[PDB]
């Protein structure tokens, strides 16, 4: 009596095509459980129907044929989790792809876990410094916050994320464990060579050490790409739940949606708006809710998320775009127009926001950029309203003079994340009007000069601003002195 | 009765009962779960099989799993012992403070008040917000709606109203968070406490809370609003008090439905919506109402997909309101907060017979000029300003100034504006505008009119700006 | 194994088997036909049936007809003996020159090189085309894409590049004509013969040609890319060879895919396309790549339907290139050739640390001015230039001359330009563009810049006008 293949813990492929198996026994599988195919190929029980189980396949369905034996696993899908992953490149399931050996994991985690409720969290209060003035000044990001990077192809979205990860060496190479930030980079639908490039740079920047990279690229099965984000999420909660700090980049959630759409349609689930399943909102909400700030009762750890979304024809109003913008705690909108115009990063002041406000900013920063945002907004307007110098007063001449100067200061190159104090110094200079007489064209050069000066000579002021975290009365006075004088020598 | 699960596909679970088929709306409990899973019966497929919507995750469910008919729709603990507490779609405490010991329980599903139960009193409910008050006054016991696309201020506005109104309000308040951000319920809870609206030590709690956030399955989302609303109807009827109902965001109720609609086997209606949208909305919105027994003052936030007010949802909701505050990204984009659209916001009490003509003439006055200016915007854009008559270039002036005077620093957005929140009284509003309209400030600069409270601050700010 | 034709619809033939059910991807040979008819298994419908995609017209097939499992997937001749030959999707010669006698045979379906196999060296590939070189430079072993609506310049650009680069290339080249014109294959072959890249006498040909044109049934068009692809893979890995791979047009593949998709019985995705669009592009695009073993510089022409770049097909393709040349009808109609959109074409090499900052700065210089022009455009349109600022009018002047200098005559397009084809060396481009920017030519007339190679020629053209 060979009883190994009873229809309760096992089943047999009735048919297979396009990555969907319609398995025949599996009488005791649970919705969302993982099963195994003769071929060592893992799948997931998504539809539990009266007469069959619809199984989504985590791999090339070419090796599956009608009749194959499918085995339960008894487990809802999960993945390796923990410190072992740092510095390693894994696939959507955890397996290493850097051919640097197995991961030494001792912990696992279900990819699909509800985000901590109301009780377990505390208001986001600690900054998450990007290194980018524009960002850190105008659309602040705190830990446990979700902030979106959105824009058309090539407007620079990934760069925002890279610079951030890289800026984290400051604290990670440091002493303080509370300030440390472990990073997770999830590439989705992307191209292998691009990712390989990515991991190189991270390595060259000495950032891999604290980063884990989950890769679910273009040729990866739909379900891998689909799962990928949740996978990476789970690895992040490890840190979050253990009083440690993590940062996760979902690059990008657009390609995952298509995978979801595909996976979903191939399971015969009626297409919805724009062809996507009626639950794409949910697909993302569920995920991003997980990024969170835990109270001291739960370790005070946190997970901060930076999902990316690609618009078309810079149309942010778009259904998906809006679906995600309505979940996150703000957005960074990059325009190609600005980009070409010289405004790099192409952050669109007006359209980008942070729902956390200054609570995620050091007093130093709040001090300098407290009103700047709405100022620039109001600037952009009059700048338009006078593209014909219409009987213009002074308050507005001053308004355009600041506007331009400030706009120049928020410009920034790549791969050179600035330290918080550095930012304050430079913004300071502008906001205070010390630059209102400099020629716009000069500004950038000045900032390089100035920053040079203080860093080299004045690190005492830098270290105090940095340390006190505020701009004291004397610091504000030692600053005035420097700028004004240097500016003059400079304006020889 | 006891049924078995026969199929699981997402939030929708089909159940087969051998004997006695649970009626539609009935709640069923899934046996064998660490957590309580309720399934609401949605349809009778026939063959003694019912199609249902899960009130929670369906992972782990197995074909054949046991399910008992609870014999009744979802019933929740309703009553005064709900105050200061946090509840589930299904009435479970989620604040970690122990059971909710109510004398009674209520089904979240119920008929709406009859026509002969309607009330018609209409009395202005001053908020302190220049815009609203001036142009689209809210009404005590009325239905208010805050419309806005993603990130334009719906929540903040609901936030300042809680502060400016809920806070003094002598009566209960029920805030229901439907399909919104979890971070948000935590911000709010802890604020209610630090301000004593919620009291954890005694019975001075003046606000009950109900939550079914974005991290939930469509099922929960399709119901929390009911739960919430249900709590509120108690205090209206069984106690007869003045309730204040806050829902953020009612859109989520509708999107919830759309999310399972297909799995229920329905041809989609337009824009992807389910074909029962309106009725689904109707049977709900009709409960959210003031009656002769008690009074409700509901403030509902309404999401506008893609910024398109014509979307079947936002569109379908306008008729349910007595007062509407329409927010616009175009306004917000300029830095004008609260980003209300002065020409798209309305109130049923904007009647001379109700607020008076000074009120009225001002409002209308304010609106004419803004309209007058809208029309010209696109034209002087290209053709420039010279050819414009002094007559017509003064309205460009006054208009741009008003556009500003309409902004206001909220007390709940200092983290945003970097400005102390100002509350303005009705007359300070009327007068201030009255004056601008009168030519009485054609000397001060526009900027003096941006982000300030009362007109005097605009005058003071002129000077400060005077260098 | 022998199955029987169960159903037939267009290219979708359903075959049932009794003893051996063939795995997906396996090539079956239909029995009882004048010529080879391969069927590629697509899925197991259960009930002992398989649904397959024909590789040739299905007319004549009859229900109950016998089909034979080849036992493997479509396999094609690979090696140097393919050099100088034209072959089919299924690897048979179509050049009427006999059988392709190779040692090895490869199957058209392979997996993409692994992560660890990737390469990250980034070298610039100069093409001699001003716009390309300056603003969206290509890269050795890189991925280039030419986006173009109908009759905009995709093919002419590929040819010019074949001319300027392929001609003086050490290794091999593989042209794959997918869904395009038959005459084009013919135009090329014979030309290839002439310039000797194809030699019908010796073994000195440097190019292997694979074609499945506008006349084939969908399934063929859906696989030829894979075919050319395979050939290229051989040279790359098996000989650590530096390859060149030209494809015209890769859009066709996706189109082909949409043709059979309904027949496969799938709910359509947006715009009627197959829900597997992206993955299909994916597992295919991912094999067209350089690796540690070998280099594959690949230039692929990407047709844009109805001129809509937001169409799922092209839209989904951007993500697979290292450098993209988006062609514009508007520009072409203005008479600018090549009709390249300067603010829409990009390159992962446009980094100061790679092209040098001199290059980097002119590049962004040029774009900035054109961007600026752009904003002025609304107004210039109703009111012209009159109302413009002295300063503004200056951007406009410069922009109109920078705009003109971006055009250039290709040899390949001599018959239409009426001018002799030109190849401008990078430094010459970097330069000529500085000067323009720098106001060194504010005195010359625009017309002087139109249709020229080096700046030097533009000065002259100015004398000739004057
Ligand atoms: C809408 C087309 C746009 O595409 C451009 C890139 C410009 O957009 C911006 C951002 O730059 C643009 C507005 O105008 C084009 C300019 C085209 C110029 C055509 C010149 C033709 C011309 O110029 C001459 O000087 C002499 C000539 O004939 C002897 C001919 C035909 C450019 O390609
Ligand atoms: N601050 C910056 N200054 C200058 N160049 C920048 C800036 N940030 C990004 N880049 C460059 O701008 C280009 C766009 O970068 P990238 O972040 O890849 O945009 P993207 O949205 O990821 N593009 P893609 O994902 O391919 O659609 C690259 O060349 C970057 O090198
Ligand atoms: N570089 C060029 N210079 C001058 N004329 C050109 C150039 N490129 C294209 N043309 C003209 O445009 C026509 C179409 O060129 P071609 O390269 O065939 O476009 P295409 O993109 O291949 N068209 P199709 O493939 O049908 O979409 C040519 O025959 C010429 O008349
Ligand atoms: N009253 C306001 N004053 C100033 N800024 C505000 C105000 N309301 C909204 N904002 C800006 O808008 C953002 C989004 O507002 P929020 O209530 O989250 O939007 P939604 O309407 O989408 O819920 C805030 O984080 C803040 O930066
Ligand atoms: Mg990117
Ligand atoms: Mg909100
Ligand atoms: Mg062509």
């Amino acid at each position: 009596a060979d009883t190994s293949v009873d229809l309760e813990e096992t089943g047999r492929v009735l048919s297979i095509g396009d990555g969907i198996a319609r398995v025949h026994g599996l009488r005791n599988v649970q919705a969302e459980e993982m099963v195994e195919f003769s071929s060592g190929l893992k799948g997931m029980s998504l539809n539990l129907e009266p007469d069959n189980v619809g199984v989504v396949v985590f791999g090339n369905d070419k090796l599956i044929k009608e009749g194959d034996i499918v085995k339960r696993t008894g487990a809802i899908v999960d993945v390796p989790v923990g410190e072992e992953l740092l510095g390693r490149v894994v696939d959507a399931l955890g397996n290493a792809i850097d051919g640097k050996g197995p991961i030494g994991s001792k912990a696992r985690r279900r990819v699909g876990l509800k985000a901590p409720g109301i009780i377990p969290r505390i208001s986001v209060r600690e900054p998450m410094q990007t290194g980018i003035k524009a960002v850190d000044s105008l659309v602040p990001i705190g830990r446990g916050q979700r902030e979106l990077i959105i824009g058309d192809r090539q407007t620079g979205k990934t760069s925002i994320a890279i610079d951030t990860i890289i800026n984290q060496k400051r604290f990670n190479d440091g002493t303080d464990e509370k300030k440390k930030l472990y990073c997770i980079y999830v590439a989705i639908g992307q191209k292998r060579s691009t990712v390989a490039q990515l991991v190189k740079r991270l390595t060259d920047a000495d950032a891999m050490k604290y980063t884990i990279v989950v890769s679910a690229t273009a040729s990866d099965a739909a379900p891998l790409q689909y799962l990928a984000p949740y996978s990476g999420c789970s690895m992040g909660e490890y840190f979050r739940d253990n009083g440690k700090h993590a940062l996760i980049i979902y690059d990008d959630l657009s390609k995952q949606a298509v995978a979801y759409r595909q996976m979903s349609l191939l399971l015969r689930r009626p297409p919805g708006r724009e062809a996507y399943p009626g639950d794409v909102f949910y697909l993302h909400s569920r995920l991003l809710e997980r990024a969170a700030k835990m109270n001291d009762a739960f370790g005070g750890g946190s997970l901060t998320a930076l999902p990316v979304i690609e618009t078309q024809a810079g149309d942010v109003s778009a259904y998906i775009p809006t679906n995600v913008i309505s979940i996150t705690d703000g957005q960074i909108f990059l325009e190609t127009e600005l980009f070409y115009k010289g405004i790099r990063p192409a952050i669109n002041v007006g359209l980008s926001v942070s729902r956390v406000g200054s609570a995620a900013q050091t007093r130093a920063m709040k001090q300098v950029a407290g009103t700047m945002k709405l100022e620039l907004a109001q600037y952009r307007e009059v700048a338009a309203f006078a593209q014909f110098g219409s009987d213009l007063d002074a308050a507005t001449q001053q308004l355009l003079s600041r506007g331009v100067r400030l706009t120049e200061l928020l410009k920034q190159g790549q791969y050179s994340p600035m330290a918080i104090e550095e930012q304050v110094a430079v913004i300071y200079a502008g906001v205070r009007g010390y630059l209102d007489k400099l020629e716009p064209s000069k500004i950038t050069k000045f900032e390089n000069a100035f920053l040079s000066h203080v860093i080299s000579q004045h690190q005492a002021l830098l270290g105090k601003i940095r340390t006190d975290g505020k701009i004291s009365e004397e610091s504000d006075a030692k600053l005035k002195e420097i700028v004004t004088n240097f500016l003059a020598g400079f304006e020889a | 009765t006891t049924g078995r699960i026969v199929a699981v596909i997402g939030a929708v679970v089909d159940v087969q009962f051998d004997e006695g088929l649970p009626p539609i709306l009935n709640a069923l409990e899934v046996q064998g779960r660490e957590t309580r899973l309720v399934l609401e019966v949605a349809q009778h497929l026939g063959e003694s099989t019912v199609r249902t919507i899960a009130m929670d995750g369906t992972e782990g469910l197995v074909r054949g799993q046991k399910v008992l008919d609870s014999g009744a729709p979802i019933r929740i603990p309703v009553g005064p012992e709900t105050l200061g507490r946090i509840m589930n779609v299904i009435g479970e405490p989620i604040d970690e403070r122990g059971p909710i010991k109510t004398k009674q329980f209520a089904a979240i599903h119920a008929e709406a008040p009859e026509f002969v139960e309607m009330s018609v009193e209409q009395e202005i409910l001053v908020t302190g917000i220049k815009v609203v008050d001036l142009l689209a006054p809210y009404a005590k016991g009325g239905k208010i709606g805050l419309f806005g696309g993603a990130g334009v201020g719906k929540t903040v506005l609901i936030m300042e109203l809680i502060n400016n109104v809920a806070k003094a309000h002598g009566g209960y308040s029920v805030f229901a968070g439907v399909g919104e951000r979890t971070r948000e319920g935590n911000d709010l809870y802890h604020e209610m406490i630090e301000s004593g609206v919620i009291n954890l030590k005694d019975a001075t709690s003046k606000v009950a809370l109900v939550y079914g956030q974005m991290n939930e399955p469509p099922g929960a989302r399709a119901r929390v609003a009911l739960t919430g609303l249900t709590v509120a109807e108690y205090f209206r009827d069984q106690e007869g008090q003045d309730v204040l109902l806050f829902i953020d965001n009612i859109f989520r109720f509708t999107q919830a439905g759309s999310e399972v609609s297909a799995l229920l086997g329905r041809i989609p209606s337009a824009v992807g919506y389910q074909p029962t949208l309106a009725t689904d909305m109707g049977t709900m919105q009709e409960r959210i109402t003031t009656t002769k027994k008690g009074s409700i003052t509901s403030v509902q936030a309404i999401y506008v997909p893609a910024d398109d007010l014509t979307d079947p949802a936002p569109a379908t909701t306008f008729a349910h309101l007595d007062a509407t505050t329409v927010l616009s990204r175009a306004i917000a984009e300029l830095g004008i907060y609260p980003a209300v659209d002065p020409l798209d916001s309305t109130s049923r009490i904007m009647d001379p017979n109700i607020v008076g003509s000074e009120h009225y003439d001002v409002a209308r006055g304010v609106q004419k000029i803004l309209q007058d200016y809208k029309s010209l915007q696109d034209i002087i854009a290209i053709l420039g300003m010279d050819e414009l008559s002094e007559e017509d270039k003064l309205t460009v002036s006054r208009a741009r100034k008003i556009q500003r005077f309409l902004s206001q620093p909220f007390q709940v957005a200092e983290v945003f504006t970097g400005h102390l929140g100002k509350l303005v009284p009705l007359k300070e509003t009327i007068k201030g505008f009255q004056q601008i309209l009168a030519g009485e400030y054609d000397h001060l600069p526009e900027q003096a009119f941006y982000m300030v409270g009362p007109i005097e601050e605009a005058v003071a700010k002129a000077d400060k700006l005077a260098e």
